[PDB]
Parts: C-alpha cells; structure tokens; sequence
C-alpha cells in the first residue's frame, strides 16, 4: 500500500520506541527500589529526565537538516541511544554512572527523534494521498513499540533484573540499526541535502563534542532538579519576553499552553498513576495476575486500537478542547473510583484504571497527536523549538505535581494512601475541567483568528 | 510467583518457631509478603507482614511476640514466633503482592504458598 522505505522507517521507529519505553515504564520504580530514592525524589527526577528527553529534540532536527544529513543523524542517534541503554545496564555495577547513562539517553533521543519522521515525509511525492495514512501508521508504530515495552519490561525486570531489561533496550536499538543498515539502499535517493555531499568531519566533531558536553549537562540537571527548574523557568520567561516583544501566531501560542496542561497530565502515567496502580488497585484482571507497573501499557493499547477508528472518523480549537475534556474525565474517573468504589481493604477494580487510560489516550489523540501537525498550519523552526521546550517545562511541572501523591516507604495500609490519590486526582480533574471550559469559551474567538 | 513456606511444626506454649518464605523465579524484593493463618473452622486472617521497603504491619494479638523480617541477600522472608500460645495453632501461609502495600484480606494478594501447620500445645512439664 505504501512505498518500500515506509516499512523500513516503520520498524526502525518501532524498535527505537521499544528501547525508550522499556526505560520509561520501570524508571520511577528503579529510582525507588534500586537507588533508594523517596517517591518524591523519584518523581521529580523522572520529570527532569523526561524534560531533557523531549526538550532537546530541536537539536537533532538542526543536525539532520544542516550539518550531517537526516540519514547520517538517524545512524548517529541510534548509536548514542544504544550506548545509553547499555550504560544504564552498566549502572548496576557502577551506580555512580546512572545520571551519565540517563544523560546519554536524553542526548541520543535529542539527536534521533526528528529524523525518521523527516525521512518518512520525503518517501512520498509532495501531494501523495497516502501521506495522512502514512503518519497515522507511523504513530501506531510508535505505540506498538511502546505497548510491547510497557507490557513486558516490568515483568522482565522483576524476573531477571534491571541489567537484562536495559541491555534488551540496547538490543532493540541494535535491531533498529540493523534494519536501517540492511534497508539503506531503499532510501538511497531520499535525505536532506548534507546526506548527498560527503560527510564533513569538522561538523561531525562539533556534534560529538557538543553531545558529550550535553550528556554531562543533562546528568548535572537530573542530579540537581532545583536548578533544572530555574534553567527552564528563565529560558521560558525569556522566550516568553522575546515572543511577546515580537495574529495566527497567537493561536499557536494559546494552543501551546493548552498542550502544556496535557503534558503535565501525561507525565502522571509513569509516576503518580503508576504508584496508584501499585498501591490501591487489584493486580488481577480477567483472572490473570499482572505486574501493576505494566498498567502503563494501557496508554499505547488504547492508542493502537483508537487511531484507525478516529482516523476513519470546531476544527482547531474544538478538537483541542475535546481532548482536554477527555483528560479531565480520566482524572475525575480515578478520583471517583477511589472515593466511592473501593474495597473495604482500600483496593479498587482495575476496570476503573482501564477507563482512566482510555480517557487519557483519547485526550492524547485530540491534542498531541494532532498538535504540531496543525501548529504547522498556523505558522517555523523557532516555534518547533519552543513547542518541544514547553513540553519539557510540562514534564518538569508534571513531576512536581506528582510529588503530591508521594507515599513514605513505611506506609503499608491502602486506606491511608487512597485518600491522598483521590484528593490529588480529583483536584487535577477539576482544574483540567476548568481549563477545558475556558478553552470552549475561547473556541469562537480562536476560530475567527484562524480565518 | 510460587512461594515455599517452611519451618512449621509442633511446639509447647511459650516456645518458638521460625517460618520462612522463599520465592522461585522472581525476586521477592519487589513484593510485600504477608503472613496469613487459618485456624480450624475459621477464615484466613492477616497475621504479619513486611512490604518491599521495610514497612511493617501486625495483627494486634501478635504484637510483642511475632517479628517479620527479610533477608534480601537470601531473597527470603521470615516470621519469628516467640511466646507461642495454643490459640496461635493454624495453617500459616505466606502471600506476596507487588509493591509497598500490605492489604488485610487474602484477595489483595495474587501469589500464595501452600501452607505450613503450626501447632502449639498447652503441654508443660509436670510439677
Ligand atoms: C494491563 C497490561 C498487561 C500487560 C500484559 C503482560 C504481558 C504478559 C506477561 C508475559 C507473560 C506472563 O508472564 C507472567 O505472567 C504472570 C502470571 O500470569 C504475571 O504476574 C506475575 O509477575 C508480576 C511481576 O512480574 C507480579 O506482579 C505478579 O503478581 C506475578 O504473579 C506477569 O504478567 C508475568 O510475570
Ligand atoms: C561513515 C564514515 C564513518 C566515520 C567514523 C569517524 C569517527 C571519528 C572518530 C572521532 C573521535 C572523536
Ligand atoms: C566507583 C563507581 C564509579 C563509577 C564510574 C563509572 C564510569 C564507567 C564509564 C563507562
Ligand atoms: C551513514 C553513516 C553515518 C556515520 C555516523 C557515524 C558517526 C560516528
Ligand atoms: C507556566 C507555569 C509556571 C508555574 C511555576 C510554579
């Protein structure tokens, strides 16, 4: 149905995302159990890690477009990523390595992420009808890799240890690299302009030098979240000042702030909703016992099923508004499940969390899956940089918000933790409902501005 | 996923016994282990437990006599039972739930040992 290079890119993306989500699914628990962090420290350190992972994406797009070539930067990114996963596995012998190892994942993701999508865009003549379907299948590729990793990585880590889990993340990257290398001939006439000139070793060293520097900076920021906060705060207020000094751009800005709220809520899945599943949900569904950390896989699960349906099936501000209403309902459902539908021992049915994740995934499909696609319709590279930047700010804020659910390690009674989760999730859901209402009210004004 | 209990048996009032719980494939380190007991003609009841991070919970009538502890090197959980009394006679089970919580009812736990009989006799030496 699709060009041959589509299938190469599909599977490269699948395996790279498998490696990444293998880490994301187990990282907060790894911080708590393996490194002895409090739940509060674990949550904010996860926020900083994710913030760097997402905030650096603009660098790799620049590197791919203008320094080394899209295809070269795919190879380089995959290699730095694989190295990062094996370094994380090595952190079990050398615990002092962990932040450097995570910094290497962040910088690697920063180099890699923009470039397969760029490549995929170039696999189709410019007005090919198959393009939309191709990007929906690319999103599904991301979520199949995510579904497999989030399902299996906690089970593997429990049965064989973190070293094996992380080494398997590396192996997933190695298999992305092998499928690219084996299919390289399929993209011989596809790439950015530097891809077709011989590689500049000057620029390659500038990129390796800058990457190593960034790996150390990322490690430091993750160890000292209290200045990661200030860095992103001053960077944000500054880009706010320089955006405000400098009206179809106002629609992109307001859509960026609503997306920020969405990413704050997404950040709860690997942190507070993860520990809510651990502490106050039954770990058995349809008669099968499961690792409760695996419940995170319900996000890609619902995405994989719903993207075709919603691909088959107002306009700008209203789709965003709908997504925010869905997200509000996800957290109001979590709160209600804890408030009214818990056991005498404090445990709730996992069907409530299946529904929580349905709501959150629908919110995702309306807001972020379909965000920068028509942020490109209102606008460029600068707004791409700020988009990923504000997503980083959102992850830092999300870690901070998750800390309101942190439970001390000596608590053992689910009836003590349940009201904490229900209070915080109820307030998240009510605040997000208010945001969704203000969004609805601004929809007519926004929809005129787009005219 | 499968727990083996060991160390039950017969003892006189005031005596001591140590139960141990070991797991097969998974590392018990990620699991809260609760000890339940079922006396003749009654339901399983939570007795004592330790979560994945050294939190402890106890039934009231065994406080000051039972101690749960964990050796994370040998991947083993222990219930040390001192000052035993006839009414501690029961089949004892270890049960395992992932994480930091020790729920009070058997349904909070997916993984179960097979059970070890503990019998405490009112026997004492003749005066
Ligand atoms: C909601 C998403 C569900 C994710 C789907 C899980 C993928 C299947 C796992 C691989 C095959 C099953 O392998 C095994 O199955 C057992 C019993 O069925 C489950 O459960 C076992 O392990 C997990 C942790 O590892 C413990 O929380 C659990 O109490 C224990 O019984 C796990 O899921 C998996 O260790
Ligand atoms: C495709 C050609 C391979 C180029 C690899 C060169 C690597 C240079 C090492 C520089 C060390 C800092
Ligand atoms: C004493 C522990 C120090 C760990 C440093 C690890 C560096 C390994 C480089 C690959
Ligand atoms: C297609 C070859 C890419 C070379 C990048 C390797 C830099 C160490
Ligand atoms: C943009 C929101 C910043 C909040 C800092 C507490």
């Amino acid at each position: 149905q699709q060009p041959r290079p589509f299938f190469m890119i599909f599977f490269v993306e699948l395996w790279e995302r498998f490696g990444y989500y293998g880490v994301q699914g187990v990282l907060a628990v790894f911080f708590v159990k393996q490194l002895g962090f409090s739940q509060e420290q674990a949550f904010v350190t996860f926020g900083a890690f994710a913030a760097l992972v997402y905030g650096l994406i603009s660098i790799g797009g620049y590197v791919g477009d203008h320094l080394l070539g899209t295809k070269r930067t795919i190879v380089l990114g995959a290699l730095v990523l694989a190295i990062g996963y094996f370094m994380t596995g090595m952190s079990l012998l050398k615990p002092d390595l962990i932040f450097i190892a995570l910094g290497t994942i962040a910088v690697g993701n920063g180099l890699f992420k923009a470039n397969p999508a760029s490549l995929l865009s170039k696999c189709y003549p410019p007005k090919d009808p198959r393009l939309d379907g191709a990007f929906t299948l690319f999103y599904m590729s991301i979520n199949i890799g995510s579904l497999i990793a989030l399902s299996l990585a906690p089970v593997i880590a429990d049965r064989f240890g973190y070293s094996v889990t992380y080494n398997l993340c590396g192996a997933g990257l190695i298999i992305a690299l092998l499928v690219y290398i084996a299919c390289r001939g399929m993209v011989k006439d596809i790439g950015s302009e530097p891809d077709f000139r011989p590689m500049s070793f000057s620029k390659l060293l500038y990129v390796l030098l800058g990457s190593v520097v960034m790996i150390f900076v990322c490690a430091w920021l993750m160890h000292n979240v209290e200045v990661a906060n200030l860095v992103l705060i001053v960077l944000s207020i500054v880009v706010t000042i320089i955006f405000f000094r400098q009206n179809k751009m106002f629609v992109a800005f307001v859509l960026m702030l609503e997306a920020v709220v969405f990413y704050i809520l997404y950040a709860q899945m690997p942190t507070s909703l993860n520990f809510f599943a651990i502490n106050n949900v039954h770990h058995e569904i349809l008669g099968f016992s499961i690792n409760p950390v695996s419940f995170q896989a319900l996000n890609p699960f619902w995405v994989v099923l719903a993207s075709p349906i919603l691909a088959g099936i107002l306009s700008m501000p209203m789709k965003f508004t709908l997504g925010m209403f869905m997200c509000s309902l996800g957290f109001l459902t979590a709160a209600a499940a804890g408030m009214w539908f818990a056991d005498a021992q404090g445990l709730t049915s996992p069907w409530f969390i299946v529904l929580v994740y349905l709501f959150q995934s629908l919110g995702e499909l309306f807001i972020s899956a379909l965000g920068l696609a028509m942020i490109a319709a209102l606008v460029m590279g600068f707004i791409l940089g700020m988009w990923f930047l504000t997503q980083a700010a959102a992850f830092l804020l999300g870690g901070y918000v998750a800390t309101f659910t942190a439970v001390p390690d000596n608590i053992t009674d689910p009836l003590e933790t349940l009201p904490v989760y229900t209070n915080v999730f109820g307030k998240i859901g009510l605040v997000t409902l208010g945001v969704a209402v203000v969004m609805l009210l601004m929809v007519p004004w926004l929809k005129r501005m787009i005219a | 996923v499968q727990l083996v209990e060991s160390g039950g048996g017969l003892v006189q009032a005031g005596g001591s016994l140590r139960l141990s719980c070991a797991a097969s494939g998974p590392t018990l380190s990620n699991y809260a282990v609760g000890w339940f007991r079922q006396a003749p003609g009654k339901e399983r009841e939570f007795v004592a437990g330790i979560n994945w991070s050294s939190g402890l919970r106890y039934k009231d009538v065994v406080k000051g006599r039972f101690t749960v502890s964990r050796d994370n090197v040998k991947d083993t959980v222990y219930l040390q039972m001192n000052s035993l009394k006839p009414e501690d006679t029961a089949v004892y089970y270890c049960a395992a739930r992932f994480g930091g919580m020790l729920p009070l009812q058997p349904s909070g736990y997916a993984n179960w040992g097979q059970g070890t009989q503990v019998t405490v006799s009112s026997h004492h030496h003749h005066h």
